[PDB]
């Protein structure tokens, strides 16, 4: 499953 | 042998054109298994190998609250990525990043990787170590040290060390039956007259998966790589790939030219001669 | 920046006149990802080109699969015409039955 | 993403082993959380589970076990004081980014009295003439402070203090009534001493 | 450190009012959250935001706007106040695992704005009983009649806060219906006390109408204020 993404 | 779990992430801004359109695409050892599209009707993850199709309800609505959730992130990087480098407020702008996992044969995690890019360029990008970045320009230091400063790398790691592999492992019973799949290319060799008394022999590679192959031709035992030229392999259309490798020789002497192939799913590597 | 996009157009099965066959039009190493990839016979915009989903690779470029069912003659030609920011002119790029 | 706390108080004894329980739902494994929140603040992190060992270790003793076979995360200290008498919260996230919070578990761990010499004196405020209010203090851990059974009357729930005079806790419960009469006996009938404030002749 | 301050800490506003609670962070964390506390519900997400002009509706985002102006900055709006929304609410940064939150903000959302009072207290001083025979003395600070139950007491000895020896009832009790009662309690040896050198002093600070809040007229106005009760160690004759 995919990851939680954090902007950057 | 090693196996790799890994999405592809991009986002892309449209300006006038609305809110940027979202997609993304998850692979199993290169093998397209499900995507999601922000431009589609009722945009949801949904499967695209076959196998996928036995998991449940669940992990469909799970994975799509989180891309849709992850949808919202990169719209607000997008925004960010205009101020760190003071550029157009419309202009058209681009995020890809390529996060994943690579596992031995031994259950080892052999690579963990997450690449950003911007505009088709590095940005940023997680080291080996999956404890530090590397930031390409003075605009992705913002990122290095705001990404430390949540302390992400801890938390990337995680998910790459164990979910990614967790999950991997899991596709893989599904998969199995099919990501296995092998199948030879039938290979030959046509002839095409030239002027100066010429000629091209073009050796042809058909119908072989996976895309993984190699062509060479062969002048007295040693392998012609001068003016050899050969196409990238191609896609048929149905899940074979194609390629061709060529040489020009002089006419009246082409016999003293062999082409090899060299595929995974051939008890031996093949052999061609005009 | 932008990358120009590599062209190649083929067809799934061995090319026989009278048979019905997929003409293909591959692109790829092209950045960014808006392009505009039209198949032509004999000149003239083929009605409904199937695209592919659109991918990326490793170095970020993306690529796209465009494909038609056809039945090659022996006179009709057939043709890709690629429009990318990239290019200030668009790209036609003919099959070539041998390539 | 849901998570729940079944029991919304536990009290043990000081010196005491303690297990908060914590349930999550979920298709997925989830995020995991467990902070403590003191008496008029906001909450601490207390320890996290993202993935990888089950085990996780935390501040002050604290540690949590992740099951996903029982769906729990239940939360551990093999011996708690007075001061890890606080609001424990279990927290989850798994879709979103957030943290979704179970309701809560106040824990109340009982201080324990060597020598309990429970007393009843009274005491006034020297500004307003015939103001009653009665001190209960220094009594048992274990045993029951009563309290009011109709309106104008009030008794306080125990509370401890301690002094840095070496162990120096005691609990302790107030009372007064608008009552024309009744003293402290007649409100706190369940004690021990009940000292007059007669004063001692000199 | 990992630092997010809200503001105010406390609000006495009324049903139609306008309230705004702020949060300020130093964490430099993209994402933020506004919870509101009540028993039963445990901690509740009303909005977040996923950073600078980010904003989207939580769990019971009904009655609340938000506002994400900048990085450092999350508000909650209350254009429309109503009693329901009387409560604890935090803020949190996050950086896409763990969250961090800042102290809360009590906040009361009452149907009229006369009920509210500020605190009577008064100091009971220590039976002899308890110090002749256990050498030590119990002075009791109790308030009584505040309503908007929004204080903070604390004990001061020899014009310094003390906080060994004191334990403060920790919610506020209810004697009436607009009438609210806490009570502490600050032991100390039985020499520290007959000691007339020793000065003790309980303050509660309330708090209630706010400076820009009108009031009615001749009655005192319930503005935020600290109210003290004093006594001073005395010979045991
Ligand atoms: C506490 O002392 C008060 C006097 O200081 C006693 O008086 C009355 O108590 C009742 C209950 O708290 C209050 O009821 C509300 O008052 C209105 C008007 O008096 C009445 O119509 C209602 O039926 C009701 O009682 C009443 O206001 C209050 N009166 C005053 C003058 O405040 C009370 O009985 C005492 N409690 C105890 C337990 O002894
Ligand atoms: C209510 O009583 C409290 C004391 O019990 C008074 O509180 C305190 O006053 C000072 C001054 O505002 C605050 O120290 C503040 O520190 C900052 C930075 O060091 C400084 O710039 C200020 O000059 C001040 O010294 C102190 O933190 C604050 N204490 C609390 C608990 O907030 C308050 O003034 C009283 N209110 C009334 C209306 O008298
Ligand atoms: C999950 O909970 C089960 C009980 O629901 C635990 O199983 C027990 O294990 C111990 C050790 O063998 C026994 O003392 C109990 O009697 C067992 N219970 C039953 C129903 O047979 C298990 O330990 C729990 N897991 C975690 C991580 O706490
Ligand atoms: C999955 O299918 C494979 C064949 O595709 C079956 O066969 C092998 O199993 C052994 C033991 O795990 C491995 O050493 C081989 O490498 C496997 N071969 C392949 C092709 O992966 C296997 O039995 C199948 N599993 C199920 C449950 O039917
Ligand atoms: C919050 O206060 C801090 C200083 O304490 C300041 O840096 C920031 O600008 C403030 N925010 C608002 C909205 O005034």
């Amino acid at each position: 499953e995919q990851y939680k993404f954090y902007s950057v | 042998g090693p196996h790799s779990l890994r999405y592809f992430v991009t986002a892309v801004s449209r300006p006038g054109l609305g809110e940027p359109r979202y997609m993304e695409v998850g692979y199993v050892d290169d093998t397209e298994f499900v995507r999601f599209d922000s431009d589609a009707e009722n945009p949801r993850y949904e499967p695209r190998a076959r196998w996928m199709e036995q998991e449940g309800p669940e992990y469909w609505e799970r994975e799509t609250q989180k891309a849709k959730g992850n949808e919202q992130s990169f719209r607000v990087s997008l925004r960010t990525l205009l101020g760190y480098y003071n550029q157009s407020a419309g202009g058209s702008h681009t995020i890809q990043v390529i996060s994943g996992c690579e596992v031995g044969s031994d259950g080892r995690l052999l690579r963990g990787y997450q690449q950003y890019a911007y505009d088709g360029c590095d940005y940023i990008a997680l080291n080996e170590d999956l404890k530090t970045w590397t930031a390409a320009d003075m605009a992705a230091l913002i990122t290095k040290h705001k990404w430390e400063q949540a302390g992400e790398a801890e938390r990337l790691r995680a998910y790459l060390e164990g979910t990614c592999v967790e999950w991997l492992r899991r596709y893989l019973k599904n998969g199995n039956a099919t990501l296995l799949r092998t199948d030879s290319p039938k290979a030959h060799v046509t002839h095409h007259s030239r002027p100066e008394d010429k000629v091209t022999l073009r050796c042809w590679a058909l119908g072989f998966y996976p895309a993984d192959i190699t062509l060479t031709w062969q002048l007295n035992g040693e392998e012609l790589i001068q003016d050899m030229e050969l196409v990238e392999t191609r896609p048929a259309g149905d899940g074979t790939f194609q390629k061709w490798a060529s040489v020009v020789v002089p006419l009246g002497k082409e016999q003293y030219y062999t082409c090899h192939v060299y595929h995974q799913g051939l008890p031996e590597p093949l052999t061609l001669r005009w | 920046i932008q990358k120009t996009p590599q062209i190649q157009v083929y067809s799934r099965h061995p090319p026989e006149n009278g048979k019905p066959n997929i003409l293909n039009c591959y692109v790829t190493q092209f950045h960014p990802p808006h392009i505009e990839i039209q198949m032509l016979k004999n000149g003239k915009k083929i009605p409904k080109v199937e695209m592919s989903d659109m991918s990326f690779s490793k170095d970020w470029s993306f690529y796209i699969l465009a494909h038609t069912e056809f039945t090659p003659t022996e006179t009709d030609t057939y043709a890709c015409r690629v429009k990318h920011d990239s290019m200030a002119e668009p790209k036609t790029v003919y099959w070539d039955r041998d390539m | 993403q849901s998570v729940t706390q079944p029991d919304a108080r536990v009290t043990v004894s000081e010196g005491a082993s303690l297990q908060l329980r914590c349930k999550y739902s979920y298709s997925a494994t989830p995020y995991l959380f467990w902070y403590v929140q003191y008496p008029r603040q906001g909450l601490q992190l207390l320890l996290k589970y993202y993935s990888g060992d089950p085990v996780v270790q935390g501040v002050n003793g604290f540690e949590a076990e992740f099951s996903k076979s029982n769906s729990s995360f239940h939360l551990r200290k093999a011996s708690v004081h007075w001061s890890d008498s606080a609001v424990y919260f279990c927290a989850v996230s798994g879709f979103a980014s957030a943290l979704t919070f179970g309701s809560g578990t106040k824990v109340i761990v009982l201080p324990y009295i060597q020598n309990p010499e429970p007393a009843v004196y009274a005491l006034k405020d020297p500004r307003s003439q015939d103001s009653t209010l009665c001190l209960f203090t220094d009594f048992d851990s274990q045993i029951n402070v009563p309290k009011t059974m109709e309106s104008g009357t009030f008794i306080t729930d125990a509370t401890v203090l301690d002094m840095k005079a070496m162990d120096s806790k005691s609990n302790g419960a107030i009372a007064w009534s608008n009552q024309t009469s009744f003293t402290c006996q007649d409100i706190f009938k369940e004690t021990n001493a009940t000292y007059p404030s007669s004063d001692v002749p000199c | 450190e990992a630092a997010v301050t809200q503001s105010p800490r406390n609000k006495v506003a009324v049903t139609g009012g306008k309230v705004t609670l702020s949060c300020n962070q130093t964490n430099n964390h993209n994402n933020m959250y506004w919870y509101r506390q009540d028993t039963g519900h445990g901690l509740r997400l009303i909005h977040y935001s996923y950073g600078a002009g980010s904003t989207e509706k939580g769990d019971i985002p009904d009655g609340y706007k938000a506002s994400r102006p900048s990085q450092e900055n999350f508000s909650l709006i209350l254009e429309l106040a109503t009693p329901s929304q009387t409560s604890v609410y935090f803020c949190a940064s996050g950086g896409g695992g763990t969250l961090y939150f800042g102290a809360g903000t009590r906040l009361s959302v009452l149907e009229d704005l006369r009920n509210v009072t500020p605190p009577k207290v008064s100091l009971f001083e220590p039976s002899k009983a308890e110090i002749a025979n256990k050498q030590k003395a119990t002075l009791v600070c109790l308030a009584r009649g505040f309503f908007p139950d929004h204080v903070e007491l604390s004990w001061w000895v020899n014009g310094k806060e003390v906080h060994s020896g004191v334990s403060t009832d920790p919610q506020a009790y209810k004697e009436s219906n607009y009438s609210y009662c806490l009570s502490s309690r600050l032991r100390v040896s039985a020499t520290f006390w007959h000691n007339p050198r020793n000065h003790f002093r309980c303050q509660v600070q309330f708090h209630g109408l706010s400076e820009e809040d009108k009031w009615p007229e001749g009655s005192p106005k319930p503005v935020t204020q600290n109210i003290s009760a004093e006594a001073w160690g005395r010979a045991d004759c």
